C-alpha cells in the first residue's frame, strides 16, 4: 500500500499499556490521556464484541485530536475488523435516501468471516497428452519437490486445460471442486510437498455485501460503481435470519466492527431519529462521533441543541471530551510530525515553531515545517534554521493576521452587501 | 496567427535560482511576495512527498490570483496534471457534490506507466472459421507469412468490418482491436470503378512488438475499473448503453486501485507524479463540500490544493450566521497556507497595459498609453485592459497603426465602465 | 490475463491433439 | 414523410464523413473482462450456460449502426495529412504529379 | 422558413467603410453610438484575434438592445456561428448550470476541415448488370459520357449495388463520389421510350454536363466545438447530438479536444472560426452562473459574449444584495457596456413606416402621424402591434389602405398597459387581488 | 349527448363586412371582445404574421374560455389550436422552456398535398414479350411485361417495363390477386385475393379483400395534416425494430428530451424544401395559454424571446387577476400577473360583466342546450340568484333542478325545484357563512 | 441437475463435478409445502417478474430494481 505522507500517518496506535493506562508518548500519540484512557475501554468494548449499539461523542475544540483519536483506535483496532469512516456531508445523495445511506454505512461496519474449504492441487506440470475421441482421452503428469504421477483427466478438465491452454514446464493450480485454474511461473518458487492439499480460504464480507450481493443478477459489481439503490427491507431481513442460522451452525462467524461519523453536525434531524433507533437493534455497530460545535442549531430545526444534536441522541451516547494542549505537548508533537516529514529542525528552529503554534494554531506550525525545509534547500541547507521558519512566516499567512489585513482593507475585497473599491484611485 | 486570452503573457513565475524574483520577469510585474511563495510551493510539489496541503490565494478583484495560479501551472510543466476548477462547478445534477470533488481530487494525480503492444498487420489470405467460433487468419506482409487464431470477440469485429481476402486489416492484441485499412495495391486495377480505397501492402513482419509510455491518472482507472468504455463488439454496446450516467464511485473501488497502482509502481512499471488542482472562486462552494474538503484533505494519496478567493467577511454559503474570513470556515482555515496579494499603483498599471499592448501586437503611443494608464488607476486595470482592442479597431479604421489618444477618448465615451453605467441609471 | 491472438501453424496445429513437454 | 421524417439510425448512416473526420478521441484505461462481466456473461457467472450462450448467439447476429463510432473511438489512426505536412519535398512533388 | 417577425425589418448595422453609422440604412434607426460600438464589436469578431471579452448592452425597454443583437448577427452572416440563448435556458433538469454555459459558450466556436473530392458527372449512355441467379457473383459495366468524352467503366460489387438501388437508367444525368459512394440522380437527358407507366413524368429535361468526365472539388465541413465534444464523450454521443441527453462531459474529453484542434489548426487542416454568444436577459441568470462567465471568460478557446439587461440596479439571483446592473461586480469589472436611449419622434415615426414596409401595410400620412403620436404616448411596440390589426380591419371595410378611423377602431378594440391598469383600478373588486379575495355577484 | 361548459359556443357570431350581432352563435353580449377575436381571427388566417400575443383580461365569469373556444371553432379544426393551461409547464422530466418551446412548434402546422396515380385490379395476365437483342448472344430477351388487371365496370391490359419483375417476384403475386402498382414509382403491392376465389378453398389464412370499384387507373389526392412537434419527436426517435439502438429503447422509458436546436433547424430546412417544391403549405396556429397567471418569471422571460422568433404562432392569454405580484419574483407588482416586459408586447382585450337581461338570456339558451324547460318564474328567479351569487352558480344549478323536477314526475322546471336546489346546495358565500 | 453420484466419484481421479450422496426415500416423493409470503410480495412479484430468456429480459434483470408507483 504506496502512498504519500498524511496529516495522521504518524499515529500508529492508541499507545496503551495491559492496564489501559495510557503512557505520555507511545505508538505516535502525545497527551490527551483521559482521551485516550475511554478510547482503550472502547476498543475493548469492540474486541470483546458481546456489546452491540452503542455511540460514543468526541467532543471537543478544534485541533484538539478527535481524528487523531479515531485514526489510533482504527490502528490499534486492526486489520480483519470493519471500521467505515465516512464524512456526515456523505450521506446526502442523489441516489440514495439519508436513511438508506446510514442503513448501507451501519451494515459496512459488521463483517462476516466465512470458511471454504478447497481441495486443489499444485504442481510443477511436465507433460501434457490430449487425443481425440477413440469422447476425450487425456493424461497429465504434475512434478513436485517428491512426487511425480499421471493424471488421468476427464470431459470436462480436458476443455478447461485447452481453454486456459497450459503450456508445461510452468507451475499450475488446480481445484478439483471448482475447476479454476491459477497459472503461475516457471519454478524463486517451486512445489513444496504432497500434490494435493487441503487449506481452507477466509472470506470476509460485510452484512452490506452480501445484500448487494443479493439485490440483483449481478449486484457485486455495484459495490464498485456505486449503484446499489434501495435495497428492499425483506432482503436485509433475509440476510439478517440467515446470518443468525449461520452463527448458530457455527459455519460462520460475526466480526463487529466500529462506524466512524467525523462531521455530524451536518445531519439534519431525520438522520438522527434514524440513528436513534438504528443503535437498538442487534447487528448495531458501535458508532462514533465527532463534533465540535458547543451549541448549534441542529439542521433542519430551527432551536438550538447542546452539541448540535437532538437530545434523545445525547442521552443515548457517552461523551469523551478533550482539553487543548500546553506548549510541551505542542512541542513534541512537533517534533514528531518533522521526524515524519523527514525534516531535520534545530533546537531553536523547534522553539520558534512551538510557540507559534501556542500563539496561533498547532496546524499552522505543523504545515510550516515543510515549506521550511524547500527554503532551506534554496539556500542548499539540510539543516532547518531559526531564518528559514522566519521566511515561511512572512511569505504564507495566518488566519488572525489575514484577518486583521481584511479588516484594515476592508474596502478592496467583496464584503456581504457586494461592494468592492478596485479603483487605486479615488 | 495567434489568438490572445487572460493570461496569455503568463509564460511562469520568473523566479531565478536563488528563489528571489525579479520585478518583471515572466510577464508579471510586482507581486514579488505572492510569486516567491508559489516558488516555494512548486518546489514542494516538485518534491512529490507530502499529501493533501492546501493553500489560499487571497486578495481583492484584479489582484493576480488566476495568474499566479497559471504560472504555477506553466512552471509544473506539462507532465504533471494541474486540473483547473470553478466552485460553481462542483453543482452537478447526476451525482452529489462530494462525488464531483473526489474525482477532481483523484484527476490530479498522475501516473506514468510502461506498456508493450502487440500489433499484427498484413493483407487477408484466408478467412476460415473453426466450425461463435474462432477464425483462423492468414495474414502476409513484405517480408514473411503468418497464420494466426483469433478469439470469437476479433471473428465479430472482422465480421462487421467487412473484411474479405485481399484486404489489409489492423489486429492489436492487447485490446482486439480490428481495423480495415484498405484493400491491397495487388488489386487496384481489377475494376476501373469502385469505392474501395487502396492501400500498399505493409512493411516488415507481420507481428510487430513496441514499447510506449503513457500517462493516466487515477480517475481514467477508476473508470476503466467501474464502467465499460470501450469496444466494438455489441456486448460492449450494450453494457456502455446500460447504466450510461455517472454513479458514485465507492471507496472499495478506489482502495483497490490504489492497491493495484502500488503494485505497478513497486515492479517499477509505473511511477507516480503528484499534480495540483486548482480551484477558483471557492466562496461559491457550500458548507457540506467544505466539511468534506476536511476529510478529503487527510487522504494519503491527494494533491496540492490551491484555493482563490476575493471576499472578505462575507457569510459561508449555506449558512446564515457564520462569517468567515474568505467565505471559507474557520475549519478549512486552519488547514490552508495564505497567500495574501497585494493591489498595484500606477507604474505597474502602466508597465501591465505596455505589456499586453505588446503582446496583442499593437502600437501605443507613449501619451495615449500614460492617458489609459490614468483612466485605468481612476476605474479600473480590467478596463484598460479590455480598452485595447476597440482602441486598436478605431485607429485601423482611420488607416493608422499606432494608437493616438483620440481613438481612445473614442473608445472611452463609446464603452463605458461599471461606474459610468450605474451614474448614467441614477 | 487471456491472449486473444494466437500464432499456429497449418501442419502443426490440429484441435484433435493437444500436447506439451519439456 | 420518409423523407420529412428520418430516424436516428439513418441520420448516422448518411453523416459517415462527419463521424470519420471528427471522431478522435480514445479512451485512457480499458479493461477487456468489465465489458463481458457487466453483463453477466462472463464464463463463472450465475447465469445459467444456456441463456449466456443464447444472449452471445443473440448479439452476434444483432445488427448495429453504431458500429464505426465503436470502430473510431476504439482505435485512432493520424490523418493521411499528416504525411505531406511531415515532408515539403512530399508538399511539392503534390503538386508537381 | 420564416415569417414576418418583430426584428425581421433590419438586414445589419447599417455602417460605412469608415465604421460611420449612417441615419437610416439596413433597417436600423437612430443609435449612432450604439451602433459604432456594435461595429466595433463586429470588427473585432470578425478579426478572430481576441477572445473573451465580454460586452453588455444596457437601457432602457423598447430601446433596441435585441434589435442591435440581431444587427450584429445579420451583419456576420452565415458562416460566423451565432448562438442566441436566453437567462431561463441554462436551468435545465438534466445537466448542470456550469455544463449548460459550457455547452452554450463552446456552441458559439466553428470547426471548417476543407476535403478535395472526385467526382464523375455526366450523362449514361449503356448500363449493364448481369447477375447469376441463385449466386453472389456481380458483373458489371457502364458507359457515361460527356460533351467532349465517352467512356467505359467495369464495375466492382459495391458500385453495382448502389447504381441498381439507386435505379439508374439511360436517360440518367448522375453524379458520382469516388470516395463516398453515393450517386446523385441529377436529371433526365430524354423520356422513357413511351412505356405505360410513367408516361410523361420527365417533361423536365436537364442539359448535358461539358467537359472532363472526372473533376475535382472541395468540400468544407463545418462543425462546432460542441459537436465534436459531444461526439467525443460517448459511443452514442451522436444520437445525443439531436436527442439532447448530452449528459455532464467529462473535463478530459473537453481538454483533449482543444489539445488536438489547437494541432489542427497548426497544422492547416482545420480552419478556427470563432463566433458571438448572446444571452438575453442575463439577469436572470444566478450567481454561480456568473462566476463562471467570469472564469471561463479567460479560456483560449472563449467566444465573445455579448448580454441584454435593463434592470438597472436590481436584486442579483442567489444572493440578497443589489448590484447595478443585476450582475455582480466582478463581472461589471470585465466587460464593457454600450448603452441605448429613448427615442424621438421622428425616429419613432420612420420605425413605424419600415415596420409597415416589412408587414405590407401601406399607411397614409395622417395615419402614420397618428400612430406616432400613439407610441410617443404609449409605448413603441404598441403602435407596432397596432400596425397589422389596423390592417385587417381596413381590409373588413374593403379598402387597400390604413386611414384616421381604422387605427381608432384598432385602438378603441386593443389596450395599452395605462389604460388596463385604469380599468384594473377603477373596477378592482372586479379581479383577485393579491389576499384572494374578488367579488363575483353584481348586486 | 354530453354537454360540457362550451358546448353552445359555436362561434363569435359576426356578420361579413358588420360588427357582433347582439345574440348570436351562443354568445350573449361582449360585442367588443367578439370583434377584437374576429379581427384576431382575420390575422391569423392570413397567415404572414408571427409571435402576435393577445391577452383576454377581465374577471371571473366573463366569457374569456368563451372567447378562447370561439376563436377556435371559427378558424376551423384544420388550424392547429393547442388548449393549455399554465401550471402544465411545470413538467418532472424537462425544463419548463423545453415544454414552452414543444407547445410552440405544436401550435404550427403543416398541410402536405400529394396526387399519386395507381393501377389496381384482379392480376389476368401475365406475359413477358420477346424481343430482339441488342447485344445477341442467342439469349431470351423480354421488352415488356404484361398485367392484365379488371375492375368493377373496368379491365385493361398495361405493357409495363421489364423493371417490373423484380417486384412481382418480391410481392409473389399471381394469377387471381389484386394488387397496388404505382405509376411512377413502379413498385407493387398486394392487398390480398379477390372474393371470387374465396369458395376454391375451405381453409386458408390469407385475407381475401372485395375487388376494388371503378376503373383500374384511379388518381387520388391524400392530404395529410403534421405539427412541427410531431416531426420533430419522430427524427428524434429510433425507428424501432430489430437494431440494438431500439433494443435499448425498449429496455430504457423514453423520457422527454431537451431537443437540440440543430434537429430543429434541419426540420425547419426540409420543411422549406418540400414547402417550396409545392407540396406542402404552413398554417401558424394558436396557442391558448390560460391561467397565465400561474407561469414563473424564466418562463415570462423565455416567452419574450420565443414571440421573437420567425416562425411562431399566435398566442392567447388569460388572466382573472388585477395587481398581483408575478409568480417568482418578491416585488414586482404588475398588472394582470403578466410582468411589464410582456405586456408591451402584446395586446389587450377587455371582458365586461353582465346584466340582468344579459344572464337570464344565458341561463335559458343554457337550458336550452341541456334539453330543459323551465317556467318564466323560474328563470327569473334563476336570474335574480345569478345576479346576486354568480352566473356560474345558476348555471351549475340547472341540472339538479331538473333531476329534482324529474323525480316528481315533472317535464318542466319550477319554482319550488328551484327552492329546494337552492337549500339543498349552497352557494360559496352562504357555506363561507356556515 | 443435482450433480454426480457417488458412485462414480473415482472413475477419473482429476474431474471437476459436484459429487453428490444418492437421494434418500423412495424416487417419487409427495410433499407438502407451505410458505408465509406478504402480500407486498406478491405485488413486488408481479411488478418485476423474473421471468423470460430474452435478451431484453436478461438486459432487464441486470438493472437496478428502482422503486415505483
Ligand atoms: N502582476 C501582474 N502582472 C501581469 N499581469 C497581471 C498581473 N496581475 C494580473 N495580471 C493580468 O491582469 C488580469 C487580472 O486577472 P487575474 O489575474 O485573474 O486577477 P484575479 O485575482 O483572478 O481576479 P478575480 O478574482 O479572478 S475577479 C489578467 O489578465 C492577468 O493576466
Ligand atoms: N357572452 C357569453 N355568452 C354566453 N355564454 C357565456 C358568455 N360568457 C360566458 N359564458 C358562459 O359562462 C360560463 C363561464 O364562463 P367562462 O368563459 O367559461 O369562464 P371565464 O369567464 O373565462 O372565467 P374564468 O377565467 O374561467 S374563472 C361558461 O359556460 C360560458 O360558456
Ligand atoms: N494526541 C495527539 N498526538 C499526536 N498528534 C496529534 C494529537 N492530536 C492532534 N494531533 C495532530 O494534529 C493534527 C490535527 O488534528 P485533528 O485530527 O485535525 O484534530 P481535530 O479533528 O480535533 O481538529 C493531526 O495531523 C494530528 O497528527
Ligand atoms: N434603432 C432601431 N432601428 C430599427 N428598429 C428598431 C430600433 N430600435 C428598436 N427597433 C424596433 O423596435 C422593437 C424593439 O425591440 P427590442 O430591440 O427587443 O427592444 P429592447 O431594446 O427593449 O429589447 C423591435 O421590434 C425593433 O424592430
Ligand atoms: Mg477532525
Ligand atoms: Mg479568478
Ligand atoms: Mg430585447
Ligand atoms: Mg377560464
Amino acid at each position: 500500500s504506496l502512498s504519500l505522507i498524511a496529516a495522521h500517518s504518524h499515529i500508529t496506535g492508541l499507545g496503551l499499556d495491559e492496564n489501559l493506562q495510557p503512557r505520555p508518548t507511545s505508538e505516535g500519540m502525545v497527551g490527551q490521556l483521559q482521551a485516550r484512557r475511554a478510547a482503550g475501554v472502547i476498543l475493548k468494548m469492540v474486541q470483546n464484541g458481546t456489546i452491540a449499539g452503542r455511540a460514543v461523542l468526541v467532543a471537543g475544540p478544534p485541533s484538539t485530536g478527535k481524528t487523531a483519536l479515531a485514526m489510533g483506535v482504527s490502528q490499534s483496532l486492526g486489520k480483519d475488523v470493519p471500521f467505515t469512516a465516512i464524512a456526515g456531508s456523505e450521506i446526502f445523495s442523489l441516489e440514495l435516501s439519508k436513511t438508506e445511506a446510514l442503513t448501507q454505512a451501519f451494515r459496512k461496519s459488521i463483517g462476516i468471516k466465512i470458511k471454504e474449504e478447497t481441495e486443489l492441487i499444485e504442481g510443477e506440470v511436465v507433460e501434457i497428452q490430449i487425443d481425440r475421441s477413440i469422447h476425450k482421452q487425456g493424461k497429465l503428469t504434475i512434478k513436485t519437490t517428491d512426487m511425480e504421477t499421471i493424471y488421468e483427466l476427464g470431459n470436462k478438465m480436458i476443455d478447461g486445460l485447452t481453454k486456459e491452454k497450459v503450456l508445461a514446464g510452468d507451475v499450475i493450480s488446480i481445484d478439483k471442486a471448482s475447476g479454476k485454474i491459477t497459472k503461475l511461473g516457471r519454478s524463486v518458487q517451486c512445489p513444496e510437498g504432497e500434490l494435493q492439499k487441503r487449506k481452507t480460504v477466509v472470506h470476509t464480507v460485510s452484512l452490506h455485501e452480501i445484500d448487494v450481493i443479493n439485490s440483483r443478477t449481478q449486484g457485486f459489481l455495484a459495490l464498485f460503481t456505486g449503484d446499489t439503490g434501495e435495497i428492499r427491507s425483506e432482503v436485509r431481513d433475509q440476510i439478517n435470519t440467515k446470518v443468525a442460522e449461520w452463527k448458530e451452525e457455527g459455519k460462520a462467524e460475526i466480526v463487529p466492527g466500529v462506524l466512524f461519523i467525523d462531521e455530524v453536525h451536518m445531519l439534519d434531524i431525520e438522520c438522527f431519529s434514524f440513528i436513534n433507533r438504528a443503535l437498538e437493534d442487534e447487528f448495531a455497530p458501535i458508532v462514533m462521533m465527532a463534533t465540535n460545535r458547543g451549541v448549534s442549531k441542529t439542521r433542519g430545526t430551527n432551536y438550538k441543541s447542546p452539541h448540535g444534536l437532538p437530545l434523545d441522541l445525547l442521552d443515548r451516547s457517552i461523551i469523551i471530551t478533550t482539553k487543548s494542549y500546553n506548549e510541551q505537548e505542542i512541542k513534541t508533537i512537533l517534533s514528531i510530525r518533522a521526524q515524519e516529514e523527514e525534516v531535520e529542525l534545530s533546537s531553536d528552529a523547534l522553539d520558534l515553531l512551538t510557540k507559534t503554534g501556542v500563539e496561533t494554531s498547532l496546524r499552522y506550525s505543523s504545515n510550516l515545517i515543510s515549506v521550511a525545509q524547500q527554503i532551506a534547500m534554496k539556500r542548499k541547507n539540510n539543516t532547518v534554521e531559526v531564518e528559514d521558519v522566519k521566511r515561511a512566516y512572512l511569505l504564507f499567512l495566518d488566519s488572525a493576521r489575514s484577518v486583521k489585513y481584511v479588516q484594515e482593507n476592508e474596502s478592496q475585497y467583496i464584503d456581504d452587501q457586494g461592494n468592492v473599491q478596485i479603483s487605486i484611485a479615488k | 496567427v495567434t489568438r490572445t486570452a487572460a493570461h496569455t503573457h503568463i509564460k511562469g513565475l520568473g523566479l531565478d535560482e536563488s528563489g528571489v524574483a525579479k520585478r518583471v520577469e515572466g510577464g508579471f510585474v510586482g507581486q514579488i511576495e505572492a510569486r516567491e511563495a508559489c516558488g516555494v510551493i512548486v518546489d514542494l510539489i516538485k518534491a512529490k512527498k507530502m499529501s493533501g496541503r492546501a493553500i489560499l490565494l487571497a486578495g481583492g478583484p484584479s489582484t493576480g490570483k488566476t495568474a499566479l495560479a497559471l504560472a504555477i501551472s506553466q512552471e509544473l510543466g506539462p507532465k504533471v496534471p494541474f486540473c483547473p476548477l470553478v466552485g460553481s462547478e462542483l453543482y452537478s445534477v447526476e451525482v452529489k457534490k462530494t462525488e464531483t470533488l473526489m474525482e477532481n481530487f483523484r484527476r490530479a494525480i498522475g501516473l506514468r506507466i510502461k506498456e508493450t503492444k502487440e500489433v499484427y498487420e498484413g493483407e487477408v489470405t484466408e478467412l476460415t472459421p473453426e466450425d461463435i467460433s474462432h477464425v483462423i487468419v492468414g495474414l502476409k506482409s513484405a517480408k514473411g507469412t503468418k497464420t494466426l487464431r483469433l478469439d470469437p470477440t476479433i471473428y465479430e469485429s472482422i465480421q462487421r468490418e467487412k473484411v474479405s481476402i485481399g484486404d489489409v486489416i489492423y489486429i492489436e492484441a492487447n485490446t482486439g482491436a480490428v481495423k480495415r485499412v484498405g484493400r491491397s495495391d495487388a488489386y487496384a486495377t481489377e475494376f476501373d470503378l469502385e469505392t474501395e480505397e487502396y492501400v500498399p501492402l505493409p512493411k516488415g513482419e507481420v507481428h510487430k512488438k513496441k514499447e510506449i509510455v503513457q500517462d493516466v491518472t487515477l480517475h481514467d482507472l477508476d473508470v476503466a475499473n467501474a464502467r465499460p468504455q470501450g469496444g466494438q463488439d455489441v456486448i460492449s454496446m450494450m453494457g456502455q448503453l446500460l447504466k450510461p450516467k455517472k454513479t458514485e464511485i465507492t471507496e472499495k473501488l478506489r482502495q483497490e486501485v490504489n492497491k493495484v497502482v502500488a503494485k505497478y509502481i513497486d515492479q517499477g512499471v509505473a511511477e507516480l507524479i503528484p499534480g495540483v488542482l486548482f480551484i477558483d472562486e471557492v466562496n461559491m462552494l457550500d458548507i457540506e463540500i467544505f466539511t468534506y474538503l476536511n476529510k478529503a484533505l487527510e487522504s494519503n494519496i491527494a494533491p496540492v490544493v490551491v484555493l482563490a478567493s476575493n471576499r472578505g467577511m462575507t457569510t459561508v454559503r449555506g449558512t446564515e450566521d457564520v462569517i468567515s474570513p474568505h467565505g471559507v470556515p474557520p475549519d478549512l482555515i486552519d488547514r490552508l497556507l495564505i497567500v495574501r496579494t497585494l493591489p498595484y499603483d500606477k507604474d505597474e498599471i502602466r508597465t501591465i497595459i505596455e505589456r499586453r499592448a505588446t503582446v496583442e501586437r499593437l502600437q501605443v503611443e507613449s501619451s495615449a498609453l500614460d492617458l489609459l494608464a490614468t483612466m485605468g488607476t481612476e476605474t479600473s486595470l480590467r478596463y484598460a485592459l479590455q480598452l485595447l482592442a476597440p482602441c486598436g479597431i478605431l485607429a485601423q479604421t482611420s488607416n493608422r497603426k499606432e494608437i493616438v489618444v483620440n481613438d481612445v477618448n473614442e473608445a472611452k465615451l463609446l464603452f463605458l465602465d461599471a461606474k459610468r453605467s450605474t451614474k448614467i441609471l441614477e | 490475463m487471456k491472449a486473444l491472438v494466437e500464432e499456429i501453424d497449418k501442419k502443426t496445429y490440429n484441435p484433435d491433439i493437444y500436447f506439451t513437454s519439456l | 414523410d420518409n423523407e420529412l421524417i428520418k430516424p436516428l439510425q439513418t441520420r448516422v448512416l448518411d453523416n459517415r464523413k462527419i463521424i470519420d473526420t471528427f471522431a478522435v478521441l480514445t479512451p485512457s484505461a480499458v479493461s477487456l473482462d468489465m465489458r463481458k462481466l457487466a453483463l453477466g456473461l462472463n464464463d463463472d457467472s450465475s447465469v445459467g450456460e444456456n441463456t449466456r450462450l443464447k444472449v452471445m448467439q443473440n448479439c452476434f447476429e444483432v445488427s448495429n449502426p453504431l458500429h464505426q463510432l465503436q470502430t473510431k473511438l476504439t482505435i485512432a489512426f493520424p490523418d493521411k495529412s499528416l504525411l505531406q505536412y511531415d515532408c515539403g519535398k512530399l508538399q511539392k512533388l503534390a503538386i508537381l504529379l
